[PDB]
RNA sequence: GAGGUGUCAGAAAAGUUACCAUAGGGAUAACUGGCUUGUGGCGGCCAAGCGUUCAUAGCGACGUCGCUUUUUGAUCCUUCG
RNA sequence: AUCUCUCAAAUAAUAACGGAGGUGUCCCAAGGCCAGCUCAGUGCGGACAGAAACCACACAUAGAGCAAAAGGGCAAAUGCUG
RNA sequence: GAUUAGAGGCCUUAGGGUCGAAACGAUCUUAACCUAUUCUCAAACUUUAAAUGGGUAAGAACCUUAACUUUCUUGAUAUGAAGAUCAAGGUUAUGAUAUAAAUGUCCCAGUGGGCCACUUUUGGUAAGCAGAACUGGCGCUGUGGGAUGAACCAAACGUAAUGUUACGUGCCCAAAUUAACAACUCAUGCAGAUACCAUGAAAGGCGUUGGUUGCUUAAAACAGCAGGACGGUGAUCAUGGAAGUCGAAAUCCGCUAAGGAGUGUGUAACAACUCACCUGCCGAAGCAACUAGCCCUUAAAAUGGAUGGCGCUUAAGUUGUAU
RNA sequence: GCCAACGACCAUACCACGCUGAAUACAUCGGUUCUCGUCCGAUCACCGAAAUUAAGCAGCGUCGCGGGCGGUUAGUACUUAGAUGGGGGACCGCUUGGGAACACCGCGUGUUGUUGGCCU
């Protein structure tokens, strides 16, 4: 505002460091019960992404469906870096990845549903079943460790803040989908 | 939205605002007895950065902490360490460096020799008699979080290796495994003598050469190659040993308001003929259509 | 009955007649209750004060043992 | 039908200030504070170490024994009516320094001083303060725009 | 049940206030407190009237529930059904408590000799000050006479003494009718519901640039 | 240290008397007098009205303001030799 | 017997069978301490997913929580988890 | 924490719909929601924050200077601290007060029912009731004044002379019917008359005395006694008549100094009929809405009766003052 | 004119947005063998530098929000104190003194300490 810009030339502000990377994709189970319909959806996350996953128990007791206070309905699983980037395109041939528009959060993140796992390049395992998945992708940039450090925190602008426009580009132009701007 | 919230709010303090203190360190620490009314605390700060670790003696006081001196990493090119400022082992010797950069001051150097010999073990200072009992500090971590054998306690083995007295145990020194403790002292002396450092480059001298491409490049700008990395580092501690110069300065000076340069801050005059155009600028381009 | 249970008529007129009696202005006040040594230190050196003109020069001299005192400046 | 007890009627006294909450400003330990010091009493708040009752809380009073983190104050509280001297521990954070001594401790230097410089005039002192007196007789010259500039009513319609 | 208002005619307490827990209290239709032509703008009425007492009297909510409904049907006779605005500038919120006998029924033999003094809460009043509007009637300057004497009638239902201003205001703005007008004229006030808009230059630009625009193009 | 006195600075304790009693009390009720007015009883201001029409011949809604104290109470001033 | 806000009239004190409530317990952690993390809520997102949960990113001056009444107090805690 | 009123809004929360199969195209509307306002408040609400207040200080028991002391817990001057002795210090450190103050014992007697009052205040509808805060009184206290009285206003009291004072001076009743004043006020069953205090309302009143605003008037106003007053148009609204006229949509004008689709009796038609208006007439101020002084009305209780009594009415009443 | 560490008072420092930033720096940033922690080397922990000044941060801009200050609302509101002052009452007036508050208008946008350091 009445700042004069004056352009001094160091860089055209084009992307020597707002390099768009993808910061984490984190999965989630959602399945109202317990036990083994628990720990079969815990055993599809061990051999799916190679980490060993923490459960989660529920906030409070609905009892619309009977969850309970530490029910443990839930299993998730964060991956970051080397297994985003196969896990994720392992999820958009599924998605026949021309993905509908939203799916995409304004802060710059998108996540998807999936159903039919097996199609994750695994065996259909018949002891173990069929599971539902809900994926959630979120990207960053170079420098949002900032946001999230003990000493000398931090938080970043208007950008490097990722626009909605900055995550549909960005799968537009890499994988190539389309949005379906419906 | 969020406008009366403004009428209401007031602000973390500071240095809870950038992040850089914690207040509940703050008043601990430097909490002296109200009835040893003004004998200060000498605490030690211990600051790491990316480049170059920091570690002053200080103690606080009304008005803003006084410090009594300081001693940085950026100092030991001098003393043989020209690359590689953030092992432990150079954190180590910054240690060191305080601890006889502060008994020249004292004269505090006929007596506490410390432990000449380092080799990993809890030395703690002995108050040697009939006169001059030594001198005490506390160490001052701050933000960082005291895991087992951070690169912070070397520093403070750098000083109860200098000769002063701090109370210390030795639960976050490295290689100390608390699964169970294993007082293993000569871990120390691969650690303290940066050894450890060089075999990473021992266990990576035959695998990748783009490894040196990676990190622990410009060693072999230096040839600083993986062997002799003690005798950089015993070559140090009989070095820091001899002088502290105090990083005397005579430049006096270039300082003075060069060049402006950091863009005044418009007196009320032109910011009025600042809005005094902008008002007729908004007109003419009303009267432009007109 | 109730007709006068609590009142304070006459009360600081009482209060103001043999008056109001400020406490004292002691020269020495009692040690009771201070911090127990300190109050013992202070009992070793009021007995160690041997000296009111002799030793209290003395120890000048003894300062002169280091040419004085150049370096204790700092702690 | 009350009060009783101990801490009644401290919505106002140890209510902290407007925008004032949080961490205690670390001053507050840093203060040194001697034997036969003044000192006032605050109660504050948010530290209920040790707080003052709320009778004397607005009160000053002298130090005579320091501790490790608290201060044995000697406060004067009317009974009736025999003003008993009371001998209360507080904390320091329910601790100002005094300023009632602070003025007065510039008024012995200076009346050391103005007999200082007088010492070598010789005369004279002049030491003692004095309320105000009346000013003089003046006499003052319009001198600037003469008189009336003159006020008269007209007050009330409306 | 109903009681008389010649028992309760002064501030004599600290005023009692709602709480939000006594539920069962009386739910009383004092709920109008405009009447008129309340959607007009300050355009269409710039004439104002005010009933300004002169005690610091304590008014019943009886009394406020006559003061509109008498100036409303003179105003729906000798001024047409929507040239005005009456408005209750003042607000019964407070609480009366009323210890009546009712000591029926004859056998309950403990009832009260002084045992015990709680109150019973059975309306409102509202308390005035001295040079305090109760009603203020905006119009147009045609209907002066109708209106003056409109509130004469709304006089004689108050307890008390009230004195009549005309204003010099616009209607119901803060501002002075001759003064209302300079500063209008330009772009400097605003229209809004029955009031105006108050020197909207600070800040920054595009409400002065774009309430500049409009006024010229 | 504990076992508990909650009437909580801490006796171990059911009623009745119209068959009654004593010491007293106007420090205390029933009774007159006094003060008081929720109740009782009460007449002006302003008119929405009714009055076929017509406001006020006669009444007069919501208001509002005053008046009496034998009741009803409210109190406990006076009196319990 | 006892506690909190008000009465209470800007020290503290103050009364009525005045007003609104509380107590006779509860806790081997709900006591201690060191470290880590931040809450009410709202906003945009994600198979079965509305009020449905759960994962997820931003906002978030305490509008949460702190055994219990009420009052103060607390944000790298006194809160949550270890 | 209650809370009135509307304004603005992409809205997509949108309710009716609407143009539309729905609209997903769009239209407004209505509900919220959001934005900038707005009316009124709060013993158990606060940003701000008085007066009256509460605390402490105001010098020799002071001010510095020194080196000594200590076992110590803290410290390399074996520094700090708190002290013990020396050195320097002007004229003693706001004002005004001192009927003497300070301190023991006998905690010796009595008391531990209080009432009244300003301002503050809670319960009650009120109370000569109930309960508190402050100061002063009564209790214990006479005298002067209020005719009268526990507390009001003056004043506190040894026995006397003289002189001089808050309330009063028409007579009871000492001293003014003032060789002092201006005014206000007529009161036919209570004129009014010494603060507390001995009850009184709202609203009036062409009773009277002042006022503030508004007119009209010397181109002669108001007041009283003359003239004209319909038609274009039974165009028109109204048929219980409309024709100027119970009630009128309209709607001007023509005529003309002055006549309007018209002013009048609880006159259904025409019409009679009169006002408005103008000029004649006379010619100095006039008309109205207010406002607040005293007076009045409101204003009604039981033995006979109370400005204290008589009486007073250019006062012996009331307001402002003087000797 | 700066930078880092450590602060003090703790918004004139905060928030939003936009621009700039020489050097010293700080960061951002590369890795997981060790120490070390994690579901996940993101967080911490440890190793050391290729990249970058984008962002943090620093400096500024805005009839910005807020917050700070001053005038002014105002000798106002309220209030000590006094009257055998007014009024039927509410309440008011006078005398003697103390004397605010929102709003409103303006004006400022952190000041600094100790230690090393850069010098456009």
């Amino acid at each position: 505002m009445a700042a004069v810009t004056k352009k001094i030339k160091r860089d055209p502000a084009k992307n020597p460091m707002r390099d768009l990377h993808i910061r984490k994709l984190c999965l989630n189970i959602c399945v109202g019960e317990s036990g083994d319909r628990l720990t079969r959806a815990a055993k599809v996350l061990e051999q799916l992404t190679g980490q060993q996953p923490v459960f989660s128990k529920a906030r409070y007791t609905v009892r619309s469906f009977g969850i309970r206070r530490n029910e443990k309905i839930a299993v998730h699983c964060t991956v970051r870096g080397a297994k985003a980037e196969e896990i994720l395109e392992r999820g958009l041939k599924v998605r026949e990845y021309e993905l509908r528009r939203e799916n995409f959060s304004s802060t710059g993140n998108f996540g998807f549903g999936i159903q039919e796992h097996i199609d994750l390049g695994i065996k259909y395992d018949p002891s173990i079943g069929i599971y539902g998945l809900d994926f959630y992708v979120v990207l960053g940039r170079p420098g949002y460790n900032v946001n999230h450090r003990k000493r000398k925190s931090g938080t970043v602008g208007f950008q490097h803040r990722l626009t909605k426009e900055d995550a549909m580009k960005w799968f537009q132009q890499k994988y190539d989908g389309i949005i379906l701007n419906t | 939205k969020n406008k009366q919230y403004f009428k209401r709010y007031q602000v973390k303090f500071r240095r809870r605002r950038e992040g850089k203190t914690d207040y509940y360190a703050r008043k601990r620490l430097t909490f002296q007895d109200k009835n040893k009314y003004n004998t200060p605390k000498y605490r030690l700060i211990v600051r790491l950065s990316n480049k170059d670790i920091t570690v002053q003696i200080a103690y606080a006081r009304i008005e803003g902490d006084r410090v009594v001196c300081a001693a940085y990493s950026h100092e030991l090119p001098k003393y043989g360490i020209q690359v590689g400022l953030t092992n432990y082992a150079a954190a180590y010797c910054t240690g060191l460096l305080v601890a006889r950069r502060v008994l020249n001051k004292l004269g505090l150097d006929s007596l506490y020799a410390g432990c000449t010999e380092v080799t990993g073990e809890e030395f703690n200072v002995e108050p040697v008699d009939d006169g001059p009992g030594a001198f005490r500090c506390f160490l001052d971590v701050g933000l960082a979080r005291t895991t087992t054998g951070a690169r912070v306690f070397g520093a403070m083995k750098g000083a109860v290796d200098g000769g002063l007295n701090i109370p210390h145990s030795v639960k976050r020194f490295p290689g100390y495994s608390a699964e169970t403790k294993s007082f293993n002292a000569d871990v120390h002396r691969a650690h303290i003598f940066g050894q450890h450092v060089a075999d990473y480059m021992r266990s990576l001298e035959e695998e990748d050469e783009e490894s040196f491409k990676r990190q622990f490049s410009r060693y072999i700008k230096l040839g600083i190659r993986a062997d002799d990395l003690e005798d950089i580092y015993k070559k140090a501690h009989q070095a820091i040993r001899n002088d502290p110069t105090h990083k005397v300065t005579a430049k006096k000076s270039s300082a003075v308001t060069k060049k402006r340069w950091n863009a005044k801050k418009l007196t009320n005059e032109q910011r009025k003929t600042k809005i005094a155009a902008h008002k007729a600028a908004y007109v003419a381009k009303l009267q432009s259509e007109t | 009955a109730k007709s006068k249970n609590h009142t304070n008529h006459n009360q600081n007129k009482k209060a103001h007649r043999n008056g109001i009696k400020r406490p004292l202005r002691k020269r020495h006040e009692s040690t009771l209750g201070m911090d127990v040594k300190f109050l013992i230190n202070q009992r070793y050196a009021r007995k160690g004060n041997l000296s009111r003109e002799e030793s209290v020069k003395r120890y000048n001299e003894r300062i002169a043992s280091q040419k004085g005192k150049p370096k204790p400046v700092t702690l | 039908t009350n009060s009783k007890g101990y801490r009644r009627g401290t919505r106002d006294m140890f209510s902290r200030p407007f925008r004032k909450h949080g961490v205690i400003p670390l001053s507050t330990y840093m203060r040194v504070f001697k034997i036969g010091d003044i000192v006032d009493i605050k109660g504050h708040g948010a530290v209920q170490k040790g707080l003052p009752y709320k009778a004397y809380h607005g009160k000053t009073g002298r130090i005579f024994n320091v501790t490790q983190h608290a201060v044995g104050v000697i406060v004067n509280k009317r009974v009736r009516g025999k003003i008993l001297a009371k001998r209360v521990n507080v904390r320091i954070e329910h601790i100002h320094h005094s300023k009632c001594r602070e003025d007065f401790l510039r008024r012995v230097k200076e009346n050391e001083r103005l007999l200082k410089e007088a010492k070598e005039k010789g005369q004279w002192v002049s030491l003692k303060r004095q309320p105000e007196q009346p000013k003089k007789a003046h006499f003052v010259k319009k001198l600037e725009e003469p008189i009336a500039l003159a006020p008269i009513p007209y007050e009330f319609i409306a | 049940g109903r009681r008389p208002a010649r028992c309760y005619r002064y501030c004599k307490n600290k005023p009692y206030p709602k709480s939000r827990f006594c539920r069962g209290v009386p739910d009383p239709k004092i709920r109008i407190f405009d009447l008129g032509r309340k959607k007009a703008t300050v355009e269409d009425f710039p004439l104002c009237v005010h009933l300004v007492s002169d005690e610091y009297e304590q008014l019943s909510s009886e009394a406020l529930e006559a003061g509109r409904i008498c100036c409303n049907k003179y105003l729906v006779k000798y001024c047409g059904k929507d040239q005005f605005h009456i408005r209750m500038r003042l607000h019964p919120f407070h609480v009366i408590r009323i210890n009546k006998m009712l000591s029926c029924a004859g056998a309950d033999r403990l009832q009260t000799g002084m045992r015990g003094a709680f109150g019973k809460p059975q309306g409102t009043v509202a308390r005035v000050r001295i040079g305090q509007p109760i009603m203020s009637v905006r119009s147009s300057d045609r209907y002066k006479a109708q209106v003056i004497e409109a509130l004469r009638r709304a006089k004689f239902k108050f307890p008390g003494r009230q004195k009549i201003y005309v204003s010099k205001k616009w209607g119901f703005t803060k501002y002075e009718r001759e003064r209302y007008e300079e500063l209008r004229d330009d772009n400097r006030l605003e229209p809004d519901g029955c009031n105006v808009k108050y020197r909207p230059e600070h800040g920054p630009i595009a409400a002065w640039e774009k309430a500049q625009r409009d006024v010229y193009a």
